[PDB]
């Protein structure tokens, strides 16, 4: 049991994947300066907990603008239209004994998403509703709207080998926590916070949940998010 | 000048050459290349990583995500069996391993399944993992299948057991059957039926030759 | 055929260079020769994009981030005179493109433009990393256009140009119909961030989007 | 002799290659190179090179030079105000600056802005130009201005402030907006409205990539 | 398209000889090879010049004074037959014209001149620095006759010669039109005394008079 | 470039040339190669070994 802190933000934790083997850091000109926050940011900003049922599909996170709404971050993305970060991501479940289950925790860089029906496009507020997830669904849908089947999770690619990417697994009978560096994978140094999402945070379980009459019909997903590294465009005059 | 002779294959377009192609931008110099995290330099590096593999593909539970569960709680007919060859294999063949083996004609190496036990951490049985040579016939007993190759894996002990698989290549495959040795024993509380994931990799190193194109593409 | 002992330890045509460096043909085009003074079927376009055929574009998805220089042979035919001379524009992403056969753009410097006569070796172009950012982007999750307008997906970054093709004979006595066969080759690619390969169908050139396809073909039970 | 095999790309022209033309008057010697004053080795010689900046370009003050004054002596408008970028701005892009630069897609560098104050010797008072970053949006008030970055540019004391703006490329940009901090104090004997010449070029160096022929030429 | 990091340090592209050492098309002309045997449209002519049209124009007047090779390769086609040859003869600024397709002119042993026939690469000639003076002047603020006669801001020490293409086959059963395109190129060009770019439209060839024209677009208010 | 001149017998096919052969196949790697016993490499190999000599071949 190690109890994390940065800035005033404490967790209580119980083997990290660093997301391709790389820790992220600064991008280290006077034609074009980054201004390095450092102070707040770094903090842990956890998202509302997410009850998995039974009959749960998955669900999907689109950093780095799920962060829009949280605190100084959030902020900063208003005030500075390029960006980079690191996002250490904790993914507690916090089951019993008696639960059985197991999930996919994968970040899935660039993850391009289709629309349902497709010859034509979605109003762009189906991708993400900034803190909270969108779901998966267990079969095909129509509208407007993400094709949010599993076993074609997004992209159209097959769910089970979406393990590809900087994964973890939580298996309730073994592990119960999850966490996932991911060093920033954009092919410009900086980008905008806004237009671009630079992964996609998606929870999927393999294994469903399975429990007798008695226990708690759900089992809280917490997810957390830590800023690192994080750099900004330079506001100042040369 | 230099007497030079125009061999046969002068003024010929060879598909496959690697000529120096006159640059039509001189001038222009390129961007710079930064540090992007997660390099590729080789494909075997796909085929290394892990990934789960559909064992339940029966007729109505490949849409969904019942295909990748082994349903685990009769002791006479085994919990689930396919070929152990990633191409011409409805099991493995739209694995990360099984699709980067589509692209080649000649491939030859070993392959390594893990099987997560995804149960309660109060069931408690044991499973009994055969693997068929590959001109071997198939186990059709578990007695049959213990005195083959085998490893009786305790769940209670251990939730994941890896194999690795010899002689898999192409250019009449192997068999890793599944067998109840127990029951799952469970106390009152926790749920009776549980369920295991597989997943497949190359398990030191693989070989591959002849490039084509894959049939999955229409 | 029989399973024989496949004995051997390579791994060099699995490389990036030795699996995406091959020359595909990406683009056929018909362009006549006379008639029609202010008409569009007297010339090519093909903007230039990985996204052309299903079977290139697969393996473009192994990978997200990718860059490579491109070396692009043509094969041009002819079908009904003079010995005929063609020209093949390349216009970079910032370049004027031509609205008719006989339009100034045609005429421009920076637009590089090889003229091939008929009866030689096939013309070669080889085209360098344009992209403005550090490497082509397959994916890219966001939008063009700030605070989540429209046209999803499609970053400039990973624009190469176009590829203007025409005669450069002025007229003909006959009707003569040329045919023209792109041969598109990466060329020292690198590539980043691996991907899951594509499982489901291609619906559209410019969109992901895609029917919900079964994982693998179906068995009748688990243990057969 | 040596045998030779043409490649795909022989006997065609390509019009951006570099080859030896044969020379088609080998006897003839050329004209020795005098030192001439003055050369040129590098474009990016010429942006480096202030030039003034026609600000005042309004519907009927672009034809004659009214165009470059900056009208100085209401203080709740600011003075002017124009988008940051040498190209597709109506006041920078017949600048030398933005006038090497239409030659290019590509580019990307600093800018420095120098405002001449060619008033009196005894007119005194204050102006704030302010600066936004290519996100934000422009100021609506002086204190807006002032709350963000900003010079409060003493006329009295110095005629000549520097700017050097960054962030400035293509392939949604700055403002520099200016308002009356103070209004214009004035002795008696010398006149009440002023004017405010402005400049641009590269403020240390400037990069620039893929050349295109210019928009302005038809 | 949408504002990135354009994040790179390089100046190469914008030297002398990566701005102006590029291949334009400066000259399309026409010309027959049978009858009319006292004729002026058997030929072509092209007096070499930088004021040709007005893209390239522009670039070279951004400097007063320049000095450079040149080296032209000529694109000719043919319309409507025996296997063609033709003939492209630069003449020096010194150096005798000829009047008819059959003049004396052409076999002078100081005119350099291309046999270029049908089918082959395309003929290229390079030509040195022929001028008088140290450097190719862009501009002339002077009157090439002595005490202020005619002919303003004409020098001779500017002048590069003429470019006499003609067909060497004698005759031909049916008429064929040959198309030519001369690809003017500078080379190991250097440039002295930079220049503020051209404002103004260009009027004539020959003259650098113009029509005023505003300095900026104009907006509406100077503050919006 | 190099100023080149092509003789006679340039772009002719002559049956028997031992010129390089542009490799369809570049990035093809070929199988290693096993010692397989019993290698030939020379043909009169062949003829040293002795063998029967039919010295009887009447009509029938």
């Amino acid at each position: 049991v190690r109890s994390m802190t940065l800035g005033n933000s404490t967790i209580t934790t119980q083997n990290v994947v660093v997301g391709y083997g790389e820790w992220p850091s600064y991008l280290s000109t006077a034609e074009d300066q980054p201004t390095q926050p450092d102070v707040a940011t770094c903090r842990f900003y956890t998202l509302e907990s997410v009850q998995w049922e039974k009959t749960s599909p998955g669900w999907w996170w689109k950093f780095p603008e799920a962060l829009k709404n949280m605190g100084l971050f959030g902020q900063n993305m208003h005030y500075h239209y390029l960006g980079r970060a690191g996002y250490t991501i904790h993914v507690q479940c916090n089951a019993s004994k008696f639960h059985q289950g197991c999930l996919l925790v994968v970040c899935v860089p660039e993850a391009e998403m289709g629309c349902a029906d497709t010859d034509t496009t979605f109003p762009a507020t189906e991708l993400t509703t900034e803190d909270t997830p969108h779901v998966f669904t267990s079969d095909s849908i129509t509208g407007k709207k993400v094709q949010a089947a599993v076993c074609n999770a997004g992209m159209g690619v097959g769910v089970g080998n979406l393990t590809i990417f900087p994964h973890q697994w939580i298996n309730l009978r073994t592990n119960n926590s999850a966490t996932i560096v991911i060093p920033y994978i954009n092919s410009v140094p900086m980008d905008n916070m806004f237009r671009h999402y630079n992964f996609t945070l998606m929870i999927i379980p393999f294994a469903p949940l399975n429990f007798t009459d008695g226990a708690t019909a759900y089992v809280p997903i917490t997810v957390t998010i830590a800023p690192m590294y994080a750099e900004y465009n330079g506001l100042r005059l040369a | 000048g230099v007497p030079v002779l125009n061999t046969p294959g002068s003024n010929q377009f060879l598909t496959s050459d690697d000529y120096q192609s006159p640059s039509a931008m001189p001038q222009f110099d390129e961007t710079p290349e930064m540090h992007i995290p997660g390099e590729v330099r080789n494909l075997m590096e796909i085929a290394e990583v892990d990934s789960v593999v559909p064992v339940n593909n029966v007729t109505g539970k490949t849409k969904s995500m019942d295909a990748y569960q082994i349903p685990v709680g009769d002791k006479t007919k085994p919990i689930f069996s396919f070929q152990m060859d990633p191409g011409y294999s409805s099991v493995l063949k739209r694995t990360l391993l099984g699709e980067m083996l589509n692209y080649y004609a000649h491939w030859s190496g070993s392959v390594k399944l893990t099987f997560l036990f995804c149960g309660s951490a109060m069931a408690t049985g044991k499973l009994l993992i055969s693997y068929s040579p590959p001109g071997a016939s198939v186990p059709t007993s578990r007695k049959d299948a213990m005195l083959g190759t085998h490893i009786v894996w305790d769940i209670g002990l251990q939730s994941s057991c890896v194999l690795c698989v010899p002689w898999i290549s192409q250019s009449s495959a192997g068999y890793i059957t599944c067998w109840y040795q127990t029951n799952i024993v469970v106390p009152p509380g926790a749920p009776t039926s549980c369920d295991v994931l597989c997943f497949a990799s190359a398990c030191n190193d693989f070989s591959v030759r002849l490039l084509r194109d894959t049939p999955f593409m229409a | 055929q029989t399973r024989h002992v496949v004995n051997f330890h390579s791994r060099s045509e699995s490389t990036i260079e030795n699996f995406m460096g091959r020359a595909a043909c990406v683009f056929m085009d018909q362009y006549k020769i006379n008639g029609e003074e202010t008409s569009t079927d007297r010339f090519a376009v093909w903007t230039i994009n990985i996204r052309e055929m299903a079977q290139l574009r697969r393996k473009c998805e192994m990978f997200t981030y990718m860059r490579f220089d491109i070396e692009m042979t043509m094969v041009i035919t002819s079908c009904q005179m003079p010995v005929l001379t063609h020209q093949i524009m390349y216009v970079p992403p910032g370049g004027p493109i031509p609205a008719k056969v006989d339009g100034y753009e045609w005429q421009t410097s920076t637009n590089p433009s090889v003229f091939w006569t008929e009866g030689n070796a096939p013309p070669r172009i080889s085209i360098p990393f344009i992209s403005v950012g550090n490497a082509y982007s397959s994916f890219y999750d966001g939008w063009s256009h700030f605070t989540q307008d429209g046209t999803y997906g499609y970053t400039t970054l990973n624009a190469m140009g176009k590829l203007y093709i025409r005669h450069v004979n002025r007229s003909s006595p006959h009707q003569i119909t040329s045919t023209i066969r792109v041969y598109f080759k990466p060329k020292h690619i690198k590539a980043w961030v691996p991907r899951p390969p594509r499982l489901c169908p291609y619906i559209n050139k410019r969109d992901v989007n895609f029917v919900v396809t079964e994982i693998t073909d179906s068995r009748t039970s688990i243990t057969d």
